[PDB]
RNA sequence: AAGACCAGGCU
């Protein structure tokens, strides 16, 4: 019926007025590029081709569009159409028509995508106003759209089998309206919570860590080669911080080149600890653990998250505000560029003797979960025995949960705490987790020491069965084992009924993502 | 003659049963294809084993906002035979009632 | 299919070596002693004896589709 | 239970069930009960002895099968309700002997705790290893990945058809891909991978991959299409035939070239076709002619493999084409291990810029270290220094779930022995300059799979084309 | 489909020259060299061997896109002396050291053979 | 008498017979013949 | 035609009361790998609807145990809801109590 | 046109038309010889 | 200010494999020679196919990609044949490609194996490597392939095909005295077949003087190039570079005088 | 043509 034909989605309001298909558009696969700047993306020669924009002869451009049109639909630069100032339309792509080939001023050439137009770029699921963004095309082979990796974050996009849409305004003045209101580098800083959107992430951020470290001594031609990188870089090469035995420039005095005009910041490192700042040392921190940017110069510390990641005051943010969009843009490709390439040198990798701790700390580990296991079981005996008192506000059952949950938790932090003294300073989870690249305490935790227990809707794992969890466990059976809690560690390996209540656990993050989202967009959509 | 049905491939009255591998790449059947599929107009076709409730048997659940406290049912058939899927309930009223 | 030709890895010739792998490997060498005799040093040419599965003999059991 | 295990006049799918506190019995002969097979367990010791052992190793010529182990009361059938009153042991040698007791009534035992895991996750090595949510990822990613589906594809003719060039079957196992026929049609190839670093392509998810590998058949395949096309007779004077348009004769005509068809209107095997090729010509007497032709879809650039011409139900001619292209794998291209770690190909490098180590060795896929700390794929890694290990020694690795009988201390002292730093970890020299690396990057061959996502098949693009006829809005799709 | 031909990494067209000079003006006495169709091969060779002229102050090079073929070479040198003069004088260096090379190698294999 | 610690041994060879004896699609086959 | 029509369309009933007749049965065939043919060969399918946003059917129970794969299942709306058999699980056929 | 025939293997001589039976078997399946025409490949 | 004087060493010199030293050089010469190895070597290898009859289970393009792959004796003629973009001629000719033929039917039961040995060239210093022989494909009784086939000149840029060698070894200071790689414990690394110290000590004394002196190579042969020439080639067409180079920047340096 | 069902992918 007609109500039908109105009333839902794709009915002819929502489906047809308020969102509708429109032309000049493309989708296909993202795929990183950190050649690129932040604000371009590549685009394939395909794609560029089929796309066009219409654009007015002029006495400027008519040689240039006569050109485009003499070249035409075959090779790839051409035009595809000319439109009169009739209207009527000439199309350029099955026949040469050599007397329809003449221009005047105020034909319409419609030409193909070329370096340097303005396109906007967008991922689908569409949450703020950063998810689409204006960028400048450059033409690149294959057949995949390439972004710098810091504007990853605001699309929230990663290179796994994801497309992203392009859309390609068609006049100059929606063209100049992108331009001036919704590019990239304008889009740095978000009004949701003051704060910069896009940061360094990935193998720069662990890299600038690396790097920024004391120890970093670069020899000559390194340092020419990083300078080569620099496109800020004013040509004079820096008197190095060690002269005599040798020239050796350091990581800091590069680093103080990429930072741009005269900035001042202070932050503090992850691993800065709180003693320092009470006694002597306060201004000669032996750890090299806080941050003092003077005058565009980076004079000690170690970067991490916390200085060029997406955080308030961070440096990032303070040369957005003190030197706006176009240079923070430019010092974003510069980091990028010199510090992957300095990461050739250096390296990067994860392996097995990253996740193998020392013998003595198994032992530790071991005996801190066999008294944990046995403190539970003392629990146990009390409330079976009819010893165990009732907290306030809280029933029997209640209490014992608490008592129980309470012993496994501190069972596992000191497991993980003692796991993550173990680690030695070349250990490459923790020079990910320290850097805040990716990773955390938990999952080095994790991974080396105890999974954990296994919680199903908040609770404990249930009783399936009658009165026990598995046909393997005997009735009435609280114990760390039969309800879920998991003594081994990845590395180590998972017993078969620890596999299943892991299994059982991760089952619920996968439903919780898969229905919270249907309310969200609900949520969403009737505050908009 | 009532109709034609159409026949699980390798089941007991399929042309492939009890062939050996000769015989099955004779016929052009690869000896590794287990079977367990329809054809139908040239498309093969798999059943999806459908879950379901347990019938004949008694159950007893509690809904949140219904009139009863407790609901009794037992969904019941007569040996798969005829079958009506005829359920009976047998519900305590709740206490609640004003 | 068919044994590939070439080491994907290295580039060496591994295509002229799995008839003599099977026939020894029939004639009691184990795999470790057979590609040792074959002449495979780095596990990346041995991997490609190891792990073949030839298909090309499932193949040849199905008569041609012509004369 | 006695007549139960006997087969005596109870045969063994039916349940029996006493339910002690509730006073009841409960029998179920019903179909739909789901249930699996256990060891019996009297006393506290199996029912399965040594001669049982040795007639099922020498199963063949003897006629003696699993049947047989099931009529002599040695293994049992128990359906879901029926767990609830039995007493289960995870492994005889473990559970049954003499500790300080948890239980003594125990009453049946597993046969191995890894059968309690599907079809598709059973070819995860070390699935205790990793975390639940990547081990469904890979279940469901390991219906996409390509090889060689059956063996008789070339009589075959189905549409959206892809095949491998040079399956290989992994080099660390699992005791269960016997069963599930995995060496026979494998789905994939063993790689050389490297978790480092290299040029910031292979960031994110994405993954560096060597361009001279690639050019040396390294994940090649075959896409087959098939057509369909069938004559039918509908109106009294109007019908459809194949044959060859002229140019200018029926009523519509486009531009396409109909050179390539053959006197019947089909094009003949062995004829390379491209976009807007035409494939059948069919003609419509229009009641002069009206063209009904069928066109490649756009871009697929294939050859004609194979034309078959027969009869329908009804009786009409039929006839069936199918098209092949070969497909190099490209940048946008998908690629994933066993163990959830999904990533498309960021960039390839030749030979000569890839990484090297000590031996001339180049990796053949290259990793970011980051997509490991999150995700917590152990397995990965013990894959990894297992497949290097299996290498080295002739052997496939046993990668079945829970073996107490391999860890990584003792794979890295097998690896020791072989020359090799224990943990897995080589020194690499860059391939640009020639330099050493300064940290050593952890390398080793993993089995990695193909899968059906590919970017030419998603890339599209859209400039004033079809429109809808209702809402004159840009067609769908 | 978008696949470049296998010979963009290796081959020039009409229109391209090998190598382009163009002068910095950010700072004095130095140059920008462009070579079309090359790649780390030479950028490595022509810098290493550039860093031993002791009046050269600056020498570096970089790809700027892997997807292209092509090489940026910079050399600053001391004021009395061209970055020019201080790039012929390289490539002369490392063709005098190749061909020393060449004809040791051949008779270290002609030592070889014969005993 | 017992399997004394050659039970890798012996769990795989049963499973082997089980697994040559049925199958994987028994389910199938046995539903439809019944 | 009856046989051919649910088999070849998917929808479980009469095709004149196709509204009241359930869906999703008999799928093409996945033959895109042998262990996607398997997979699909041995399959399960709960008949709760997709759209419910209650997440207590969903959940991996305890007596799945050894029964259905733990860590086969779709992800989309149909996570937990489409379940693949354990291996060595087997469905019983019935007989009669006579 | 040729047509090699789907079970016995035998070309059939035949022409537009004729019903689809294999002259020595009767058999409906046939089969179209790849052309005479030539098609060039890359080895690459 | 000046170039190397390098001296070269030999230890190993076989049919397959050549082991040398490289003395006092840079590390830039020796990454670029051993590039040069792979890349810039050029060889003969087979081009273009073409198809006559193919019923074997095999696809087209996929026998024309095993043909590829076949290495040819490219010991002498490589040096006299032009590359196909220079060649004079429209067409085909002894000057720029080299002929093969393939004819192989299987008439009897047991199954033939197609080889390389099957190959026929219409000229003898070319025949395949092999001549056990590397299979091609196998044919089942009534199965057929003829086909034409042209092979030309390449390196191993444009396809691995026209790669010439099985792996370069490169190596260069083999106790980490120069600590360009840093070992987070010593004593859990095999020592490298080049190691000058002892069983007891893991690393020679870290030297702030040295610099990279001595490349350890080891260039081992597909078979179509003789391991021995193999260096001399890349040695000749790195110096040809250079040399194109020097002349085309001659003429840009008179352009801007 | 259009409608229907189903399966899969990225959040
Ligand atoms: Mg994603
Ligand atoms: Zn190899
Ligand atoms: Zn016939
Ligand atoms: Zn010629």
């Amino acid at each position: 019926s007609l109500k039908q034909r109105l009333k839902g989605k794709e009915g002819r309001v929502r489906g047809n007025l308020m969102g509708k298909r429109v032309d000049f558009s493309a989708r296909t696969v993202i795929t990183p590029d950190p050649n690129l700047s932040i604000d371009q993306v590549g685009v394939p020669r395909s794609i560029a081709a089929n796309m066009t924009f219409a654009e007015i002869v002029t006495p400027f451009n008519i040689d240039r569009l006569q050109e485009l049109v003499r070249r035409g639909n075959s090779q790839y630069p051409g035009a595809k159409y000319i439109i009169r100032d009739n209207g009527d339309r000439i199309d350029l792509r099955f026949h040469p028509k050599p007397s329809d080939l003449h221009l005047q001023t105020g034909y319409k050439v419609e030409r193909h995508m070329c370096d340097g137009d303005i396109v906007i770029f967008n991922r689908q699921p569409t949450l703020h106003k950063m998810s689409m963004m204006g960028h400048r095309v450059r033409i690149l082979p294959w057949s995949t759209f390439r972004l710098n990796l810091s504007v990853t974050t605001p699309y929230n996009a990663d290179f796994d089998g994801d497309e992203m849409n392009l859309h390609l305004p068609q006049s100059l003045e929606t063209r100049a309206e992108i331009q001036e209101l919704a590019m990239v580098p304008r889009m740095i800083v978000t009004p949701q919570s003051n704060r910069p959107v896009m940061g360094i992430v990935q193998d720069t951020l662990t890299a600038v860590r690396k790097f920024t470290k004391r120890d970093v001594f670069l020899e000559r031609g390194e340092v020419m080669n990083l300078l080569m990188f620099l496109s800020t870089w004013d040509g004079k090469v820096p008197q190095p911080a060690i002269l005599k035995p040798r020239p050796l420039w350091t990581g800091k005095q590069i680093f103080s080149l990429i930072i741009p005009g005269h900035i001042n910041c202070i932050r503090t490192h992850s691993t800065h600890p709180d003693d320092e700042d009470s006694g002597p040392y306060k201004h000669i921190s032996p750890g090299d653990t806080k941050v003092v940017v003077e005058n565009g110069e980076l004079i000690m510390g170690i970067l991490c998250k916390k200085s060029l990641g997406t955080s308030a005051g961070s440096l990032v943010h303070i040369s957005y505000l003190e030197m706006g969009h176009d240079i923070t843009r430019l010092f974003y490709s510069n980091i990028q560029t010199v510090i992957n390439n300095w990461l050739l040198i250096e390296g990067h990798t994860i392996g097995i003797g990253d996740s193998i701790a020392d013998s003595k700390t198994y032992q530790d580990i071991q005996n801190t979960i066999k008294k944990a296991k046995q403190d539970v079981i003392e629990v146990i005996e009390k409330a079976h025995n009819n010893e165990l008192e009732p907290t306030p506000g809280n029933t029997l059952r209640q209490t014992f949960e608490n008592q129980v949950n309470r012993i496994l938790n501190d069972a596992r932090d000191k497991t993980g705490s003692s796991a993550q003294k173990s680690l030695s300073e070349y250990n490459n989870f923790k020079s990910m987790v320290v850097s805040g690249a990716k990773g955390s305490k938990i999952n080095i935790s994790q991974v080396i020491a105890v999974v954990g227990q296994q919680n199903v809707e908040g609770k404990r794992i249930p009783f399936g069965f009658k009165h026990r969890t598995l046909p393997h466990f005997i009735k009435d059976d609280y114990g760390p084992e039969s309800r879920g809690f998991v003594e081994n560690s990845y590395l180590a390996g998972l017993t078969p009924t620890e596999f299943f209540f892991h299994a059982m656990g991760g089952r619920e993050g996968l439903i919780d993502t898969a229905v919270k989202t249907a309310e969200t967009g609900y949520i969403q959509r009737r505050l908009i | 003659f009532i109709g034609k049905i159409p026949i699980m491939l390798r089941s007991t009255y399929c042309l492939l049963n009890g062939l050996t591998d000769r015989d099955l790449c004779e016929l052009n059947e690869c000896p590794l294809d287990p079977g367990g599929y329809f054809i139908i107009n040239g498309s093969e076709k798999v059943l999806i084993a459908q879950e379901k409730m347990a019938t004949n048997t008694v159950y007893v659940f509690a809904k949140k906002d219904s009139k009863y406290a407790y609901t009794g049912e037992c969904r019941s058939c007569l040996e798969n035979s005829s079958r009506p899927t005829s359920t009976i309930w047998v519900s305590m009223l709740a206490r609640g009632g004003q | 299919m068919i044994i590939p030709v070439r080491c994907f890895t290295c580039g060496k010739i591994v295509g002229n070596k799995w008839e003599a792998y099977l026939g020894l490997l029939q004639a009691e060498y184990t795999e470790g002693d057979a590609l040792d005799a074959l002449g495979l040093k780095r596990y990346c040419c041995r991997r490609m004896l190891l792990a073949h599965v030839d298909l090309i003999e499932k193949l040849l059991n199905y008569a041609p589709l012509e004369k | 239970r006695k007549l139960r295990r006997q087969m005596d006049i109870i045969v063994s799918e039916v349940s029996m069930i006493r339910d002690i506190r509730e006073r009841e019995i409960r029998i179920y002969t019903d179909a739909g009960r789901i249930c699996r097979p256990l060891l019996i367990v009297e006393k506290q010791k199996l029912l399965l002895k040594k001669r049982h052992i040795d007639q099922l190793k020498e199963r063949e010529y003897n006629n003696y099968s699993w049947q047989d182990l099931v009529a002599s009361g040695v293994v049992e059938y128990i359906d879901t309700l029926e767990e609830e009153t039995v007493m289960l042991a995870m492994t005889p040698d473990d559970l049954q002997e003499k500790e300080v007791a948890y239980c003594s009534t125990y009453t049946h035992c597993e046969i191995h705790p890894s059968m309690i895991l599907g079809v598709c996750a059973s070819i995860i090595p070390f699935p205790d290893h990793n975390q639940s949510p990547r081990n469904t990822y890979q279940s469901a990613m390991g219906k996409q990945a390509m090889g060689v589906y059956i063996t008789n594809f070339h009589v075959r003719m189905d549409t959206l058809a892809h095949v491998l060039y040079y399956p290989q079957k992994p080099l660390v196992t699992t005791r269960s891909m016997e069963y599930l026929r995995f060496r026979e049609l494998p789905a994939g190839i063993n790689s050389i991978v490297a978790i480092a670093s290299y040029t910031g392509y292979n960031q994110e998810d994405s993954v560096i991959m060597n361009r001279s590998a690639v050019d040396r058949g390294f994940f090649r395949s075959v896409f087959y299409r098939s057509y369909k096309e069938q004559e039918s007779k509908k109106g009294f004077d109007q019908e459809e035939v194949f044959e060859k348009p002229t140019r200018e004769t029926c009523q519509g005509m486009r531009h396409a070239i109909y050179d390539k068809l053959d006197d019947d209107g089909l094009i003949a095997p062995g004829v390379r076709v491209s976009g807007d090729d035409v494939i059948i010509g069919k003609t419509v007497t229009l009641p002069t002619k009206r063209d009904c032709s069928t066109f490649l879809r756009t871009s697929e650039t294939g050859i004609v493999d194979q034309v078959m011409v027969t009869l329908n139900q009804e009786g009409y001619k039929f006839c069936k084409i199918r098209v092949r292209s070969v497909r190099i794998p490209q940048i946008g291209d998908k690629f994933a291990s066993r163990h959830g770690q999904k990533g498309t190909c960021g960039i390839q490098y030749r030979q000569e810029d890839m990484p090297f180590t000590c031996e001339g060795i180049t990796p053949d896929i290259i990793i970011n270290p980051h997509a490991i700390p999150s995700r917590m794929t152990i397995g990965h890694l013990i894959e990894c220094l297992q497949g290097k290990v299996s290498a080295n020694k002739g052997e496939i690795g046993d990668a079945t779930p829970f073996n107490d009988a391999v860890n990584v201390q003792k794979i890295s002292n097998l690896l020791s022995d072989y020359g090799y730093h224990l943990r897995g970890n080589e020194v690499l020299y860059n391939g640009f300059t020639g330099r050493k690396i300064t940290s050593q990057i952890f390398i080793g061959p993993t089995y990695y799979q193909r899968l059906k996502h590919m970017v030419d098949d998603k890339i599209h693009s859209r400039a004033r084309g079809p429109i809808q006829i209702l809402n004159r809005q840009p067609m769908e799709g | 489909m978008n696949a470049p031909p296998a010979f963009e990494s290796f081959l020039l067209f009409e229109g391209e020259k090998k190598i382009t000079i163009n002068k910095d003006t950010k700072v004095p006495n130095a140059c920008l060299f462009t070579i079309n169709k090359e790649d780390h091969t030479l950028g490595n060779i022509i810098k290493s061997q550039l860093l031993k002229d002791p009046q050269v102050l600056f020498a570096g090079y970089k790809v700027p896109h892997p997807l292209e073929h092509k090489i940026i070479i910079r050399v600053q040198t001391t004021p009395d002396y061209s970055p020019q003069e201080a790039f012929t004088n390289a490539i002369t260096d490392l063709i005098s050291e190749l061909s020393l090379l060449e004809e040791r190698f051949r008779v270290a294999i002609k030592d070889k053979q014969e005993g | 008498e017992i399997t004394p610690d050659l039970w890798q041994e012996a769990c795989w060879i049963v499973i082997s017979s089980y697994f040559d004896e049925k199958g994987l699609v028994r389910q199938q086959l046995d539903s439809f013949d019944e | 035609d009856g046989l051919k029509y649910s088999l070849a369309t998917g929808n479980w009933g009469d095709q004149k009361k196709a509204h009241q007749a359930r869906a999703g049965v008999s799928q093409v065939l996945n033959r895109l790998t042998f262990a996607s043919t398997l997979s699909h060969l041995r399959r399960l399918n709960s008949p709760i609807g997709r759209d419910g946003k209650l997440a207590k059917p969903r959940q991996l129970h305890n007596t799945l145990w050894g029964m259905v794969c733990p860590a086969e299942t779709p992800e989309g709306h149909a996570v937990g809801l489409v379940k693949n058999l354990a291996l060595m699980a087997y469905i019983s056929v019935g007989s009669q109590p006579s | 046109m040729i047509y090699i025939c789907g079970e016995c293997h035998t070309e059939n001589e035949i022409k537009s038309r004729d019903p689809i039976r294999c002259r020595e078997c009767g058999y409906r399946i046939m089969y179209k010889k790849r052309t005479k025409r030539l098609v060039v490949f890359d080895a690459r | 200010p000046y170039a190397n004087q390098p001296t070269v060493r030999i230890t190993e010199l076989t049919d397959e494999n050549v082991k040398f030293i490289i003395e006092n050089t840079d590390l830039a010469v020796a990454n670029s020679i051993r590039r040069v190895f792979i890349a810039e070597v050029p060889i003969i290898a087979i081009d273009w196919v073409q198809i006559d009859a193919n019923s074997s289970v095999l696809h087209d393009e996929f026998i024309a990609h095993r043909l590829g792959l076949i290495p040819l004796i490219s010991d002498d003629i490589v040096d006299k044949l032009q590359y196909s973009r220079d060649c004079t001629c429209e067409e085909f000719c002894p000057e720029c490609s080299v002929e093969f033929t393939l004819d192989v039917r299987c008439n009897e039961d047991q199954t033939r194996h197609v080889t390389s040995r099957d190959l026929i060239s219409n000229s003898p210093r070319v025949i395949p490597v092999t001549s056990d022989d590397i299979l091609i494909v196998k044919l089942r009784k009534g199965q057929e392939l003829r086909l034409r086939a042209y092979a030309k000149k390449g390196f191993g840029k444009e396809h691995a095909k026209w790669n010439p060698t099985a792996g370069v070894a490169f190596e260069y200071d083999p106790d980490n005295a120069l600590r360009h790689t840093v070992y987070p414990k010593p004593e859990e690394w095999p020592k490298s077949e080049y190691s000058e110290l002892d069983e007891d000590e893991s690393q020679a004394p870290y030297d702030p003087n040295g610099k990279p002196e001595r490349f350890y190579y080891n260039v081992e042969s597909c078979g179509s190039l003789r391991p021995e020439t193999i260096v001399l080639s890349a040695l000749s067409g790195l110096k040809k570079k250079l040399s194109d180079l020097q002349t085309q920047l001659s003429h840009e340096i008179q352009s801007d005088v």
